[PDB]
């Protein structure tokens, strides 16, 4: 399995700075298992969300569960059993920044991963143990599925 | 009344520009007629038409103002370092510590091609290398990164990641840019200065 | 005096240099060749002393 | 033998404007013959010539010597004079209808399907770009709907083909940058490009215009030569108009009309300013007025009245900017810096 | 209009034209469009070689 | 939900207060996961239909359901420019003493439509200004204005003082060439409107000219355009999110077109409902009322295009649409033949 | 008899002088629901820098007038207000702000933003490209100084003034300057005696 | 000078509806109702007919004749 | 001051060194009272498009 | 001489083909683009105009696998011809029944 990260998050705010964009919103989410905060740009026109929504999010290296990392080109017309069949909102991006936390002057253990899904910003911040496998200039798949 | 005042302001601006155009045209004519004799020779000394030297070196250093990337500075070391790290990311090479970075910088700078370079640019390169090494040291002290390369979280090595290949690429790029940004002999520096002052 | 110097409208704005609230703006329209107008903003709230166009 | 041949394609030709301020007012270009009767060139070079296409006449000279032709093509080449010798700032860059087009293209709201994205990409595949691969980038969103964002389409301009060695990298701030986001601004005004791919931020005059340093075209010129920068500028000039025409950008009387809250705020500010000015007049005429240092009492009153009027002006402008909604053409052109500013909007 | 300023420093030449400009974004930055009528007038001397 | 939003994006075009959304055609394979938008001739022939709602002389209006925006725009542009007709091209003048300029007179004569059937003629080859019987027509115009021998003493109006002072297009006399008189019956080759005012004359002035007309397409010049206004619009479909009654129903009826929203008294109270969304022009006046913004949803059907074609009178508009489709088929066949010749 | 082409200068009764950049066919012009295609398409970017709201007001008044068959007045410090023309527009079934739903003629798809249509009184200026187009061969020269004449009606050539010489000096093109100012302008071969000079 | 035959924007035949329009001016019809009765739905033909000035007779008054 | 349009009712018999005339001049739809005062609508110098 | 083919480079690769079409405009270009876009074996389809002065267009086709990108061209042409024939027949039948029911 190429699952680099997987966690269930709950939304705490939809637009802290106002309705800037009509189609994209800046959701802030907190995890229950760990203290992993997520600031993610999402498309509400095609995938509507609410304030009290809770969703499972998985960041994977590849879209195929069998472990085949052959992602030279993606053909949407091809039909084959993939991980996206088990989720509802799949994005494709690249981890373009890994930044350490500057709030803690000493004994800091928190990092943050900045990923640009075609311009849509995603900051995943939390303990460095959960961010294992994240490297710069690495293209990944985000899979979000709303829960009951 | 407001329309009349706005028309007054517009006519004032128009006559101001009309006088400014003529005044600057005359000033530019005088400046170019006075400065058209200077030229950059091959011995890096700006001399007049009669052979008298105006400057032993243009601008004190000898860099092309048209090829000035920074604010009156030849290169922006931060942007060049970021570009070198982005264009040539080496995933099969480990990161460098402060001591290793200083050692490889001192070993590369002492080569033959860096001898002909100016001393001020080498001092600036050394200062930037010392600064980035201090930053890496502070990061590794904050996050407890060990220089041996056996730390369990490898993502910690992605905060300030530097490899000797990127160091060599950055140094070679800086040297090439500093060599190509120098004043080319034969350029009419006086006319360029007159125009860049008159415009 | 700083109180007498701050005889200007600019208060609690955002500058592209240090985004401090207190500022000092000046607008110039005395050029017909430049179709747009001309701005001069200064921001010395934290003793920065910026002066740009 | 000597043959006085007609002006054909490929001949180096000098092009100049009569009022010359700097050396960039005259440049040697390559002549291409057209059936029309006017001198046509890329608008990105309008800034050196300081032209505005309002009936200005320009001169066109043809050298009669191979040495002169070669010296004109080399020294006065357009690709070799992309920056002025005054301060090194690039003058040949994006201009109006190119800054606004690229800004609207790189907006976060942009989401294009396969057909529209392919059309916008192919809109530049003319000339020397007819012998390169398209390199259609992978889509961002694919499970609900396969949509290509405008930022990827803009980055295609930087790296059209696979064999293109251009790797553009830039990290700078925009005009509407807050100052605290540090690539997480709510307005998305932090430009970050890695490997010729627009990761964040929106294009504007601060990044595509001819204002100062940190221009993406300037970075391309300083990193990968003149030819790559020229090709990128040509692709931008061929892409931005097509998308701007296919999307639509218009200004109407409804884009400059004031709102009810704006009118109320303006009325309150005018009343307050008039009351304060009357108080100052009464204080100076009848009684003693606090005289500002370095000036007389009359100049003090003049400065106070100017300050009150400027307060009214700036507060009305802030109220109008706050009450205006997005997708407003004047506000959009003011944000990207293509033409106008907030002061002109507040005045109009 | 003297000899130095009107006939030595700046003088009129042939093989040149003057025309109004118009925008055309479909051309490169180093390229300029020339009308057919002016192109037939401004000639270039090419030497016959192999 | 998400499926409803996807269907609204792929089937409807929503018009907002500040801008229009979902304007791009996206029903293509690979863009949608739960939809197989691959090309299918059977489904296209099943869903497509044409319904004419109004057809009179020089005017046609018909709705096409199932066609796309690309083919619709192609048909519109072919009708506007790529439909060949007959128009005046050459003007031979013999002693024009009129005040109107000769070039202006020729330009006005060129804009006059001809009722000749363009399918019965051919394109004139390069050159050949003399013209042949197949690919040209001749119209003689000879008007000599003179004073009226019998008129009142004052005769302030020019109609009584002079005769033939206004050279209408009815004075044009068609001159048959070769065997065109036998092929074309008398009265077929004539000006369309027969009342177009070409110029105005005075006694002493004379207008003598011959007009040579050849076949040509509207792309070369606008005088060959057979259609005056040939356009298409998306069919509006106004929907009500919540039932609106009371005086708000009258407000809805007054904000939109008078013929789309109708008020009815089902239980003694006035309630508004969509009667005929075709008559609506989408003036977007409902956005002015603050309360009535969130109660309606203006939209356009993506796969339903109402074509309105008003011609100049050269030929009926149905034959114009048929000839446009035939020209498109001919272009496709020419390209297929070229491709086959290449391979 | 001259037809507008590329290079003809046009005005719009508001100081917005312009030159015809491209002549697109009718099918390439966008169309509204009624089928009207515009004759002139002007750049909106000229509005913010110049603040020509009077042009928008004139356009709205002209649209209202051609809709209701009236002649609105643009009298200074008065005239028809915006509310009256807005009511006239809303009465005839058109938008109260001039912006109308317009479909792109090229792609056949509707535009995301409404287009501001309306009748504007454009006036053509005497500045024509045909009269201003000039090209100079070798041609004649002046008797006093063997250089091309000045004016276009006199078959004159262009003048490389002092500023052009300054630019050529700044570029450093010595051979180009020599060819322009010596070879192609007033080249001659004289005979000088090496004894007396 | 004279009423053009074709409209500038659309191209509808309008030269034949000029004198009749003048008749509607000789009658009690106003401008708007006359332009409506002539069959001009779009405002382009309305502008073409309304904003047109009849200068042909003013020139014929100076004609040689 | 440089606008093109009709000069007067005797522009045909007038013979000047340079004259510019418009084919189909049209009076403006938005006319000022000064236009009616100077009778410019009788001699327009532009077209409504 | 109307439609001419061009390979992507000197290697003569059939995956990326460019068809230069003469005496055409946006009409047929957009029609063929829409008709060949629905082909599942086409990765990239795009038409453009070189210059408004000259009457020519350039279409570019890039397939998924090893298709010569010439067969999808003929497929799209035949599909467009069939669509035109079908719409012509439907319009003729509609006009005929309208004339029948009107009288
Ligand atoms: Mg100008
Ligand atoms: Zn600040
Ligand atoms: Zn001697
Ligand atoms: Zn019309």
């Amino acid at each position: 399995a190429g699952i680099l990260f997987e966690d269930i998050f709950d939304v705490k705010d939809i637009d802290p700075e106002g309705k800037k964009f009509d189609r994209v919103s800046r959701l802030h989410c907190e995890s229950e298992s760990f203290k992993m905060d997520l600031i993610l740009d999402v498309n509400i026109q095609i995938y509507p969300v609410d304030l009290g929504d809770k969703f499972r999010l998985v960041i994977a290296s590849t879209l195929y569960e069998d472990g085949t990392l052959d992602d030279g080109e993606y053909n949407p017309t091809d039909d084959r059993p993939s991980r996206a069949d088990q989720f509802e909102y799949v994005m494709y991006g690249k981890v373009y920044r890994i930044e350490g936390d500057e709030t803690s002057t000493e004994a800091a253990t928190r990092l943050s991963a900045y990923v640009s899904y075609g311009g849509l910003l995603m900051r995943l911040q939390g303990d460095a143990n959960n961010l294992h496998g994240f490297e710069v200039d690495s293209r990944v798949y985000l899979l979000m599925k709303k829960l009951a | 009344t407001e329309f009349f005042f706005h028309t007054m302001a517009g006519r004032e601006g128009l006559v101001d520009t009309a006088v400014k155009t003529a005044e600057t045209g005359y000033m530019q004519r005088r400046l170019v007629k006075s400065l058209e004799d200077l030229c950059s020779q091959y011995d890096l000394t700006v001399r007049s038409s009669t052979g008298d030297i105006i400057q032993f070196i243009y601008g004190g250093d000898g860099l092309d103002p048209a090829a000035m990337e920074g604010k009156d500075e030849p290169l922006e070391f931060k942007r060049v370092l970021d570009n070198i790290k982005a264009v040539f990311p080496c995933p099969s090479e480990p990161a460098l510590s402060k001591n290793e970075l200083i050692l490889t910088t001192e070993s590369i700078m002492k080569k033959s091609e860096f001898l002909c370079c100016q001393d001020s640019f080498l001092q600036e390169i050394k200062k930037f290398i010392k600064g980035v090494s201090e930053k890496i040291k502070k990061t590794r002290d904050k996050y407890g990164i060990n220089d041996n390369g056996t730390t369990e979280p490898r993502v910690l090595y992605q905060l300030d990641r530097i490899t000797p290949t990127q160091v060599e690429k950055f140094l070679e790029t800086c040297r090439d840019k500093y060599m190509r940004a120098q004043m080319e002999p034969g350029s009419a520096v006086g006319a360029l200065c007159a125009q860049s002052i008159g415009e | 005096g700083a109180a007498a110097w701050e005889n200007v409208d600019s208060t609690a704005e955002s500058c592209p240099k240090c985004e401090h609230p207190r500022a000092y703006f000046m607008q110039l329209q005395t050029r017909s060749a430049d179709e747009p107008m001309t701005t001069f903003y200064k921001c010395c709230n934290a003793q920065c002393g910026h002066r740009w166009r | 033998d000597i043959v006085e041949r007609h002006l054909i394609d490929g001949d180096v030709v000098l092009f100049n404007r009569q009022p010359s301020l700097h050396k960039l007012s005259i440049m040697a270009h390559l002549a291409r013959v057209k059936p029309h009767r006017t001198f046509r060139f890329n608008e990105c070079v309008c800034t050196p010539y300081n032209a505005d296409f309002d009936g200005d006449e320009m001169n066109l000279h043809l050298p009669q010597t191979e040495e002169a032709k070669a010296e004109a093509l080399v020294l006065m080449g357009t690709k070799a004079n992309l920056v002025t010798p005054r301060n090194g700032e690039p003058l040949i860059a994006a201009i109006q209808d190119f800054l606004t087009g690229a800004y609207l293209l790189t907006l976060k709201d942009t989401f294009f399907d396969r057909a529209k994205a392919c059309q916008i990409i192919a809109s530049i595949l003319v000339g020397k770009d007819e012998k390169i691969k398209v390199r259609l980038p992978p889509p961002t969103i694919l499970k609900p709907v396969t949509l290509w964002t405008g930022k990827q389409i803009f980055s295609v301009i930087l790296r059209p083909s696979d064999d293109n060695p251009v790797r553009a990298n830039l990290r700078t701030k925009g005009k509407q940058y807050c100052g605290k986001g540090e690539d997480l601004c709510a307005n998305d005004s932090y430009v970050t490009i890695q490997n010729s791919e627009l990761m964040s931020g929106s294009m504007d005059k601060g990044t595509l215009g001819s204002g100062s340093k940190n221009n993406i075209f300037y970075i391309l010129l300083r990193d990968w030569g003149q030819n790559e920068a020229a090709d990128a500028m040509s692709r931008l000039a061929r892409l931005a108009p097509v998308y701007l025409s296919n999307r639509g950008f218009s200004i109407g009387i409804g884009d400059v009309t004031p709102g009810q809250g704006l009118l109320k705020a303006k009325y309150e500010l005018l009343n307050a300013g008039y009351k304060k000015c009357d108080e100052y007049i009464e204080a100076l005429n009848t009684g003693k007025l606090q005289q500002q240092p370095g000036c007389t009492a009359e100049e003090t009153l003049e400065a106070l009245i100017l300050k009150e009027l400027s307060v009214i002006r700036d507060h009305a402008g802030s109220a109008c900017l706050r009450e205006l909604d997005k997708s407003n053409s004047p506000l959009t052109m003011a944000l990207c810096g293509s033409k106008g500013s907030f002061i002109n909007i507040s005045q109009m | 209009q003297g000899r130095f300023r009107g006939n030595l420093s700046g003088k009129r030449v042939d093989f040149s034209g003057r025309t109004v400009i118009s925008p055309d974004p479909n051309l490169r930055i180093d390229e300029v469009a020339v009308p057919v009528h002016v192109a037939k007038i401004l000639t270039f001397p090419e030497k016959v070689n192999k | 939900a998400a499926s409803q939003a996807v269907e609204e994006m792929r089937s409807r075009v929503v018009l907002g207060e500040f801008g229009v959304r979902n304007v791009h055609t996206t029903d293509f394979p690979g863009n949608y996961s739960g939809y197989d938008d691959a090309w299918d001739q059977d489904r296209f022939e099943k869903n497509f239909r044409v319904d004419v709602v109004h057809m009179d002389e020089n005017s046609l209006e018909f709705d096409m359901v199932g066609i796309d925006a690309a083919i619709a725009n192609a048909f519109r542009r072919i009708l506007l420019a790529e439909v060949p007709t007959m128009a005046v091209e050459k003007v031979l003048v013999y002693n024009n003493t009129s005040i109107v300029q000769d070039e202006i007179l020729a330009h006005r004569l060129g804009l006059i439509p001809i009722h000749a059937d363009p399918r019965l003629f051919e394109y004139r080859n390069q050159g050949d200004e003399e013209g042949t019987e197949i690919d040209t027509l001749q119209f003689r115009l000879q008007v000599r204005c003179t004073r009226n021998p019998h008129a009142a003493k004052d005769s302030s109006d020019p109609n009584e003082l002079y005769v033939n002072h206004k050279v209408y297009t009815r004075h044009m006399t068609w001159i048959p060439l070769g065997n065109q008189a036998d092929l074309f019956p008398e009265g077929t080759i004539r000006p369309v409107h027969d009342d177009i005012l070409i110029a105005q004359l005075r006694p002493g002035q004379e207008i003598d000219l011959l007009m040579h007309c050849v076949k040509g397409i509207g792309k070369d010049h606008a005088k060959f355009s057979p259609v005056a206004t040939a356009s298409y619009r998306l069919l509006p479909d106004i929907t009500l999110l919540e039932p609106v009654e009371g005086e708000a129903a009258e407000e809805l009826s007054r904000c939109f077109s008078p013929g789309v929203i109708e008020v009815q008294e089902v239980q003694g109270k006035k309630v508004a409902r969509v009667a005929n969304p075709r008559l609506d022009t989408f003036s977007r006046e409902i956005f002015r009322n603050e309360k009535l913004k969130k109660v309606v949803r203006l939209a356009r059907v993506r796969d339903h295009y109402i074509f309105s074609v008003e011609s100049t009178g050269v030929l009926p508009p149905d034959v114009l649409v048929s000839e446009a489709i035939k020209v498109l088929m001919g272009k496709c066949r020419r390209f297929l033949d070229e491709l086959d010749a290449v391979q | 008899t001259r037809r507008p082409e590329i290079g003809d200068k046009f005005s719009s009764r508001h100081g917005q002088k312009g030159v015809c950049g491209l002549i697109v066919p009718q099918e390439d012009m966008p169309f509204c629901d009624s089928g009207i295609c515009p004759d002139i398409i002007m750049n909106p970017h000229g509005f913010p820098s110049r603040m020509t709201v009077g042009k928008l007001i004139e356009l709205l008044a002209g649209k209202a007038g051609v809709l209701d068959g009236r002649f609105h007045y643009g009298t200074a410090f008065g005239g028809s207000k915006v509310k009256d023309v807005c009511e006239d527009l809303v009465r005839h079934g058109y938008n109260y702000l001039g912006k109308d739903y317009v479909t792109s003629g090229i792609t056949g798809e509707p535009l995301e933003a409404y287009i501001y249509f309306g009748p504007v009184y454009y006036q053509k200026l005497k500045h024509m490209v045909l009269d201003k187009m000039h090209a100079r061969a070798r041609g004649p020269r002046a008797v006093l100084t063997r250089q091309p004449t000045e004016g276009r009606s006199r078959d004159g050539g262009l003048r490389l003034g002092e500023m052009e010489r300054d630019c050529l000096i700044g570029y450093g093109a010595s051979m180009l300057l020599l060819e322009r100012l010596m070879i192609s302008s007033d080249a001659f071969e004289v005979d000088v005696c090496g004894q007396c000079g | 000078m004279i009423i053009p035959v074709r409209c500038f924007t659309c191209g509808k035949i309008v030269g034949n509806k000029w004198e009749a329009y003048l008749g509607l001016l000789q009658a009690e019809y106003t401008e708007g109702d006359a332009l409506d009765a002539l069959g001009l739905k779009r405002y382009c033909c309305r502008r073409m007919l309304l904003a047109h000035v009849d200068l042909i007779e003013k020139l014929l008054n100076y004609a040689p004749l | 001051k440089q606008a093109m349009g009709t000069i007067g009712y005797n522009q045909r018999n007038r013979i000047d060194t340079l004259m510019y005339l418009l084919a189909y001049p049209q009076k403006p739809m938005v006319k000022t009272k000064t236009i009616e005062l100077i009778e410019f609508e009788k001699l327009p110098a532009g077209q409504n498009a | 001489k109307t439609a001419l083919e061009m390979v992507q480079a000197a290697g003569t690769d059939r995956h990326c083909v460019t068809f230069v079409l003469h005496e055409e405009d946006h009409t047929l270009g957009n029609s063929l683009r829409y008709m060949i876009m629905k082909n599942p074996e086409v990765e990239f389809c795009g038409y453009t105009t070189t210059h408004p002065s000259e009457s020519k267009i350039n279409l570019r086709i890039q397939t998924r696998g090893t298709l010569p990108a010439v067969e999808p061209f003929q497929r799209g042409l035949n599909e467009l011809m069939n669509v035109c024939q079908h719409v012509l027949d439907k319009f003729e039948a509609s006009i005929k029944d309208y004339k029948d029911q009107k009288a």
